[PDB]
């Protein structure tokens, strides 16, 4: 699909509350103003927030829940110019349009909102906010956003739910209004959710999909995420088999820690080579089984990097097809096998035991 | 697989084992996590179910109980349940095993005592025995099932949509009051099992508002639970299983066979059932 001619979208995280401010009395050419205007809302409870008096610019106006119709259903929607309308975080495509250019203030970038005239006003939220699980805790509500609000300024320990209908959609939403508002929040509370998850990381796909789309046009945030299961596990045994200090320390800890002295030694941490490796998809990839997304790592004034695999001379396909190579008077078969019966022999060992030539890239 | 917190706890000592322990019922997943026997044993109630009609024969039903109290006991021994506020006279703990005793200061929450009775186990030698997993590992069941849930999911839907209003059925029964309001302050395991165990008068859904009894059973209790009327003398209630008087003033009766004729009718039970207020439910 694609967003019809003659409407455009404006993301604003700040949009996650009604923003009564901003909108103008659409006109058209003609200058044939149209103070009738009719707004749409994912539900009714959006309404019992939204202020009829913030509008003196408009002497009619009127809110209704978004239905999906079938028979409108076309690329190009239905025009009606006789009202001014706008939609305000909707989360499907739109069959009607109102007075000149429509427009849509939204926190989020739908799929149908790609191929789309886009502008976001962004500014970067520096707080990265965090989760935590222990298996005191402030209930809070899973959807109704100013139920707890004040709470969610006060605490920094919040206990999430959600009832079993709700839709995927609606859920991402929620979430999304969350992050925002914790990222505004000025120290890294506590996510707590008492759901399944598997689902839950599913849903934490999509959110990247969603963030690269807003990449896409974006404010290159250095925004924090996480794998939250295979990573987790695995940084939790890390953690057991060192002193545990802190079970509840931030990854980040470690991977700054190792920050420390990657440079010093010039070469790859474990730990980030198991990150990039066991993700199902940004990684080696089990999704796909590709490896191939070998690390390629610089640092300033460098005039080499570090891949994966070693020093490499910068720009450049990771190694030469040419080189000094592993010529096979070295690494013959008959040699291998003569030193491995040396070693095994004088080990007493009956089995185990595999030996294998180191190999070079561009440099030695 | 057996669940029943009466059958988690264990003696301390052989003497005093938990010989008469928890009934099979332990194993049974009804979510209380009590068998019956204990349920006598401590609370002079026996849980019972309500079939209900899913505006079909198709299946629904809801756990319920009766009460045993008899219909002339007044005070402490109608009292049910307690508060924190008196759980402790009630029960006089000290007559219970300390093992008990702790668990019921777990359930309170009187950590101060809990943890001083534990401080001064830690060098016990029945203490550096494995009693202390036996408490912890109760500490991870009790999380398993609040922490999950009870004061946290439960809580959350109770406090979001289907709220049961837990209140007077009518306002001139003033000696209930907005007693509800303190169904807000007990420990999430209490609240979820009295949910669990008291029906509501009324049920409200798109299809209808549904009248379970006419007049309400029970009453709202200043400290916890306590078996009584909200109206008038206390109904009868029959119980079963010294130099007292035992006068029956009975009407002779000669009309014998009595039972031989009129066998077939219905057998009108007694026992007195549990009603409060009303539940309220979408689809
Ligand atoms: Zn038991």
């Amino acid at each position: 699909m694609e967003c019809p001619f003659q409407i455009q979208v404006c993301i604003s995280d700040r949009f996650f509350a009604f923003p009564h401010n901003l909108v103008e009395p659409q006109s058209d050419v003609g200058n044939k103003l149209i103070e009738n205007l009719i707004v749409y809302v994912p539900t009714d409870d959006d309404r019992l927030y939204i202020d009829k008096k913030q509008f003196p610019k408009f002497n009619s106006v009127l809110v209704y829940r978004h239905e999906h119709d079938v028979n409108i259903d076309s690329r190009s929607p239905k025009k009606t110019a006789s009202a001014t309308i706008v939609y305000w975080n909707p989360l499907v495509p739109i069959t009607e349009i109102g007075a000149g250019e429509t427009r849509v203030f939204s926190v989020l970038l739908t799929n149908n909102l790609f191929y789309c005239n886009t502008m976001i006003v962004h500014h970067e939220n520096p707080k990265c906010p965090i989760e935590f699980t222990y298996p005191n805790l402030r209930p809070i509500a899973c959807e109704i956003p100013l139920s707890h609000f004040k709470e969610l300024v006060e605490s920094n320990d919040f206990l999430l739910c959600f009832n079993l209908e709700t839709s995927t959609m609606v859920k991402i939403l929620s979430l999304k209004r969350i992050f925002c508002i914790f990222q505004y929040r000025k120290q890294p509370a506590r996510y707590v959710i008492n759901l399944p998850h598997e689902e839950i990381d599913n849903l934490y796909n999509k959110l990247n999909w969603e963030r690269t789309r807003r990449l896409m046009k974006g404010d290159v945030p250095s925004n924090c995420a996480t794998v939250n299961r295979s990573s987790l596990k695995y940084i939790k045994q890390a953690q057991s088999l060192l002193g545990i200090p802190d079970y509840s320390q931030t990854v980040v800890d470690f991977v700054k820690m190792f920050q420390k002295i990657i440079f010093p030694y010039q070469l790859v941490p474990n730990v980030i080579i198991k990150l990039n490796n066991f993700d199902q998809m940004v990684s080696s990839a089990p999704n796909k089984a590709e490896p191939y997304k070998k690390i390629r790592l610089f640092c300033k004034n460098d005039s080499i990097a570090i891949s994966s695999s070693g020093i490499v001379p910068i720009n450049m396909p990771d190694f030469s097809p040419p080189n000094t190579f592993d010529y096979s008077d070295y690494a013959n078969r008959t040699n291998i096998n003569f030193v491995t019966q040396r070693v095994l022999t004088d080990g007493g060992f009956s089995s185990g035991i595999t030996v294998t030539p180191v190999k070079y890239n561009y440099y030695l | 697989v057996n669940r029943c917190i009466f059958a988690s706890i264990v003696s301390f000592d052989a003497c005093i084992t938990y010989k008469s322990p928890c009934s099979p019922d332990a194993y049974h997943d009804d979510g209380w996590f009590i068998c019956n026997n204990h349920l006598i044993k401590r609370f002079k109630m026996s849980k019972m179910v309500l079939p209900i009609f899913d505006e079909d024969d198709n299946q629904f039903k809801m756990t319920i109980a009766r009460h045993l109290v008899g219909n002339k006991e007044r005070g402490i021994k109608r009292i049910l349940i307690p508060s924190a506020t008196n759980y402790q006279d009630v029960f006089n703990l000290n007559s219970m095993m300390q093992a008990e005793q702790l668990i019921f200061h777990l359930i309170y929450n009187n950590e101060n005592a809990v943890n001083t009775i534990c401080d001064n186990l830690k060098y016990t030698e029945g203490f550096t025995s494995n009693t202390q997993r036996v408490i912890h590992s109760v500490y991870a069941t009790t999380k398993s099932i609040l922490d999950t849930t009870n004061p946290n999911t439960f809580c959350s839907r109770v406090s979001r949509d289907e709220l049961r209003f837990f209140d007077v059925t009518n306002a001139r029964a003033l000696r209930g009051g907005a007693g509800d309001q303190l169904f807000n302050n007990y420990s999430g395991f209490l609240q979820n099992l009295i949910r669990r165990a008291v029906a509501p008068e009324y049920l409200q859904i798109d299809t209808e508002e549904l009248r379970f009894r006419n007049c309400a059973t029970c009453i709202i209790d200043e400290t916890g639970l306590v078996a009584s009327v909200p109206d008038g003398p206390e109904l009868y209630n029959p119980i079963r299983s010294r130099l007292q008087i035992r006068n029956v003033l009975k009407f002779e009766g000669d009309t014998r066979e009595l039972d031989r004729t009129l066998s077939g009718y219905e057998e009108y039970p007694t026992y007195v059932p549990l009603f409060l207020g009303y539940q309220i439910i979408n689809s």
